[PDB]
């Protein structure tokens, strides 16, 4: 936001009247400029955990298991998947309000995403640490076990099972976001508070402030300058006090986002680049691994997780 | 630009990076001035010259409409002890148009108009005439000693002394209540009568019909201008209509409380408005220490207003495209990143994310190392701040 | 607390690595950690297999995978190559191998077999 | 809290003048009421687990 713009048309005797409180609304407009560089940061901490991009084989065959609801399309122009289309349709001036676009566009966040999950299907874990190296998706599954005690034969028995429950459970997602956007909602009611800021701060403009009309113009137009400057000196105290708030708002609204983004980046990091021994960190079961997904202003991740069931009650020793 | 930055950073040195130093605005190129047109002029004359006037007690309410106003004329002679106006000042009268305008016409004495203004307390105000706390145009008191004083008395004129209760504003009301005045010439100052007369206009919220002297001039589209409205003056770009106008409005208002769209005081054609283009402007450089040479981002406006590179940021200048993905040096926007390679220029390309590459893959095929390596990770956090009281 | 005063199972939070240690250092108005990890380098591409049928009987690893270089087979563990003589201390039998997918075929040395043929051998 | 009762105790006058600042005061109250939801889903996150 331009300060000048929003207390002041464009009306050189509301400026030189602002220009005498002097340097406040420079502050305004460099905290704005710190929350603006940030939120690029926060992505780029976020979705830039791979050194390299990798692209999936053209070979799909992991053990039964699949995974063409979530790797990219070569077919699109924005290269997506069908759970991403999903994630982005569910999803929904002239008073300094400039609305930087971010650095990273939708198809560059779906390329790094594609990289990681790819990386992710061929390379288990050991991308996050150091160079890639190969692997065949059913034994990293058995790594995956293992590192939940229990031993890799009960996979490599099991194999189709665990598959055919895999691919039933993406179907679930698949349908749940294919009907309701309820799901949604912490993505979009970041999006309804920032919206919802601006036409707030923007309907301030309709008050009168102690003055004799809430346009500025009308004022210009009908005094002479040692009352004029009078009433508008009773806008800009209270135009201003908007901004202000309006800015103080937003800050703490980013310090919560941030709070949020470094979680999110800790379970990129924690549960895409390898496996939780966190209980009930990363999705609630015995964690396995987890595949991550664009969203607007946000990031999905769906954990997998193995859940045990129909047991027996044994006597012990 | 440089300068610019320099100024706004108050320092001699600039960092490679990207600094908001100003804002760009595009500035009218001409005024246009347009007003509705009477033939008829506003008999204000035939009230402050008639011969015979309203007593307070019932005092004359003369309303004018459908003329052309002419008050310079008025203000510009000198026949007056005083001229005041409230809420609006007295030169400025000829540039406003409004709806209604009222001229309330009356005698009082000469103590009593330091209790004629609105909402000031006292017997004139509240038993006899009132002007609300909100009032907006203009008194007009002058001294009569010729006029309403003459000898042997004037009894002509009668007020109300007392009265069972108070006015709303602007009403007339019709020991004995009602008393007289002796007016002579012969008695002091502020025995003398003075004829007072109040223009309580209407501002606009409707259809205007009363304003000062001036001469349109023709309007145009598609060029920023210094346009006037029925008084509202301003700045934008005037484009015809795609909407469609109601017959007894005027004028389109925002959610930010600024005109949109008018219809013509003098033309039934309807103009939507447009505030010619503005944005936020930036400078692109690397450091100091390297070159002088910088680019410039014109955030939110095109190449067709203001080497050239159209992003959606906005407009950049001072760069020159390159098909090549080189890693991000100075962030922009869009995907876009700057950088002063090698003569030498500033250049702008889209980002990489890393190189293109992929992992082998099979069901029969695994990695496994041989060697290894020690590295060393710095992470620095900070963990306090100073603490200033 | 749990980088420098112990070993950080959480993959990337304390280095980019395995980690394995840290030290810490001062800073004015902060801190400074510096992260030691083991990067694997420099490997190579063998083949492999998940499972081996020896008499119908699958075995697998107690640790490590079964690797093939070429006309052998070894085990070996799983973030450097150290091949080592496939044994039934290294592995472990769960069921048959007509179960199993992917599986190959491969003798199995036994630690017991070798004495015990050396007694009738006397 | 209620802007209009913490400001004008009960009078009119200052209601009207309160109501010519626009609406600032809805915006305390929307916070406040932000606040006041944030902190059971606190404890629902904390206990119900
Ligand atoms: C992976 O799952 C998808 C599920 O859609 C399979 O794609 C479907 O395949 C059948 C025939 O194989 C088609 O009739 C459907 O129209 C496909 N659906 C979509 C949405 O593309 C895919 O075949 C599976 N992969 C393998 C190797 O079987
Ligand atoms: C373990 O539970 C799974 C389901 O969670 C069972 O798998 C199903 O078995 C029936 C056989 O009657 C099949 O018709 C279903 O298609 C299987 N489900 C899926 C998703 O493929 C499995 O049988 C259970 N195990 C035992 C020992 O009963
Ligand atoms: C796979 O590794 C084995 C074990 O080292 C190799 O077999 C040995 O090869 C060397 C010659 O390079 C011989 O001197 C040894 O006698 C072999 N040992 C045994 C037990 O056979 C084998 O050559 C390697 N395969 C390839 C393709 O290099
Ligand atoms: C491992 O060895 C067994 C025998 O030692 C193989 O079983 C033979 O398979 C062929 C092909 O089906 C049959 O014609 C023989 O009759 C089988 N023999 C017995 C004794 O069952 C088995 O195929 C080998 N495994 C692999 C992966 O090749
Ligand atoms: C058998 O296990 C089930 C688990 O729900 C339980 O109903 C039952 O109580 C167990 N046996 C005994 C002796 O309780
Ligand atoms: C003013 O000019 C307009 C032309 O649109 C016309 O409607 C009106 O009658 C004119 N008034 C005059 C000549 O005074
Ligand atoms: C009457 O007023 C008109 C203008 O209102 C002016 O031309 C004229 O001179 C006035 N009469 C006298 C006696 O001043
Ligand atoms: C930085 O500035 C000084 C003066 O221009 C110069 O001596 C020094 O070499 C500069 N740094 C580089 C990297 O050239
Ligand atoms: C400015 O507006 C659009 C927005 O990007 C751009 O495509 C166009 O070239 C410019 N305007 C015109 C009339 O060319
Ligand atoms: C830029 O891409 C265009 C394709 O339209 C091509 O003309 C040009 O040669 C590319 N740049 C380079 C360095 O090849
Ligand atoms: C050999 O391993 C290297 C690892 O970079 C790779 O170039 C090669 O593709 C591997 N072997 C096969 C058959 O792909
Ligand atoms: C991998 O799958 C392919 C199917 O094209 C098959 O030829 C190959 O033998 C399989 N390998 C294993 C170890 O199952």
């Amino acid at each position: 936001v331009d300060c000048t713009m929003y207390i002041c048309g464009d009306s050189t005797e509301c400026s030189n009247l602002l220009l005498q409180y002097g340097s406040f609304c420079t502050q305004l407009n460099r905290a704005l400029t710190g929350i603006a560089v940030e939120q690029d940061k926060n992505t780029q901490e976020v979705f830039a955990q791979v050194k390299q991009i990798y692209k999936t084989p053209p070979i799909k065959d992991f053990g039964g298991f699949n995974f063409s609801q979530i790797l990219p399309d070569p077919s699109k122009p924005s290269k997506r998947s069908f759970i991403e289309d999903l994630l982005f349709n569910k999803v929904t001036k002239f008073n300094g309000l400039t609305v930087l676009p971010p650095l990273l566009t939708d198809e560059m966040i779906a390329q790094y995403t594609s990289a990681l999950l790819a990386g992710t299907i061929t390379s288990g874990w050991t991308f996050g640490a150091g160079a890639a190296l190969q692997i065949p998706f059913a034994m990293q599954m058995a790594y995956r076990f293992n590192g939940i005690g229990v031993t890799q034969n009960v996979l490599y028995e099991n194999q189709k099972l665990i598959a055919n429950q895999f691919n039933s459970a993406i179907g679930k997602i698949q349908d749940s976001l294919s009907s309701t956007a309820s799901a949604l909602g912490k993505l979009q009611d970041v999006v309804n508070q920032n919206a919802q800021a601006l036409n707030t701060l923007v309907k301030q403009l309709s008050s009168n402030f102690g003055a004799i009309s809430s346009v500025l113009n009308d004022i210009l137009s009908r005094l002479d300058k040692v009352e004029a400057e009078v009433q508008i000196d009773r806008l800009i105290t209270g135009r201003l006090q908007s901004l202000q708030t309006y800015v103080t708002q937003q800050l703490i609204r980013a310090a919560e986002i941030r709070a949020s983004a470094n979680l999110a980046a800790t379970k990129m990091s924690e549960c895409v680049l390898g496996q939780s021994k966190r209980v009930d960190f990363c999705g609630k079961g015995y964690h396995l691994m987890s595949f991550p997904q664009s969203a607007p202003h946000g990031v999905v991740f769906l954990h997998v997780t193995y859940v045990p069931a129909q047991e027996k009650n044994f006597t012990t020793a | 630009p440089l300068s610019e930055t320099k100024c706004t950073l108050k320092s001699f040195t600039v960092e490679k990076g990207i600094y908001q130093t100003s804002n760009f605005r595009v500035q009218p190129t001409e005024s246009i001035v347009r007003f509705p047109n009477i033939t008829n002029l506003c008999p204000f004359g035939e009230v402050f010259n008639a011969t015979r006037f309203a007593s307070v007690y019932a005092w004359n309410r003369k309303r004018i409409s459908n003329c052309v106003a002419d008050y310079s004329v008025l203000y510009n002679s000198a026949s007056f002890s005083t001229f005041k106006c409230y809420g609006v000042s007295p030169t400025k009268l000829n540039d406003l148009c409004f709806t209604n305008v009222y001229a309330d016409s009356f005698v009082i004495r000469g103590d009593e108009v330091r209790q004629i203004a609105p909402g000031q307390t006292g017997k004139i105000a509240d038993y006899n005439y009132k002007l609300p706390d909100d009032f907006t145009g203009c008194v007009i008191a002058w001294n009569s000693n010729n006029l309403d004083s003459k000898v042997g008395g004037n009894y002509n004129y009668l007020y109300r002394l007392f009265r069972k209760s108070n006015l709303k504003p602007f009403e007339r009301d019709i020991y004995f209540p009602l008393q007289s005045y002796g007016f002579q010439p012969t008695n002091g100052v502020g025995y003398q009568p003075y004829r007072v007369v109040v223009l309580s206009f209407e501002l606009l919220h409707a259809p205007a019909t009363v304003c000062g002297p001036k001469k349109s001039t023709n309007l145009v589209k598609n060029k920023c201008v210094n346009f006037n409205f029925n008084g509202l003056t301003g700045t934008g770009v005037l484009t015809e209509s795609n909407k469609k106008f109601l017959p007894f409005q005027q004028f389109g208002r925002d959610i930010a409380d600024t005109t949109d769209a008018v219809r013509d005081p003098q033309t039934l054609e309807i103009l939507d408005i447009t505030p010619c283009s503005f944005g936020g402007v930036s400078v692109i450089t690397p450091g100091t220490n390297t070159s002088n040479q910088v680019a410039v981002l014109y955030q939110g406006v095109n190449c067709t207003e203001v080497n050239v590179f159209q992003t959606r940021a906005g407009c950049l200048i001072g760069a020159e495209h390159v098909n090549n993905s080189y890693e991000c040096d100075i962030p922009i926007g869009a995907g876009i990143c700057a950088s002063y390679q090698t003569s030498q220029s500033i250049i702008a390309y889209t980002m990489s994310l890393g190189a293109e590459n992929s992992v082998a893959y099979s069901n029969n095929s695994i990695a496994i190392p041989t060697n290894f390596t020690i590295s060393v990770t710095t992470e620095i956090l900070p963990v306090s701040m100073t603490k200033t009281s | 607390s749990e980088c420098v005063l112990g070993q950080s199972k959480r993959v990337d939070f304390c280095g980019k690595g395995y980690h394995l240690m840290s030290f810490p250092q001062s800073a004015p108005h902060g801190v400074v950690f510096l992260h030691v990890t083991y990067v694997p380098a420099q490997e190579k591409n063998f083949t492999t297999a998940p499972a081996i049928c020896h008499d119908g009987k699958a075995h697998f690893p107690r640790e490590g995978v079964f690797v093939s270089n070429g006309t052998h087979w070894f085990v070996t563990q799983r973030n450097f190559y150290e091949p080592q003589i496939i044994t039934t201390d290294n592995t472990f039998v769960s069921g048959n191998c007509d179960v199993v997918i992917g599986i190959v075929n491969n003798t199995v040395y036994d630690p017991l077999q070798p004495e015990l043929d050396s007694f009738k051998e006397e």
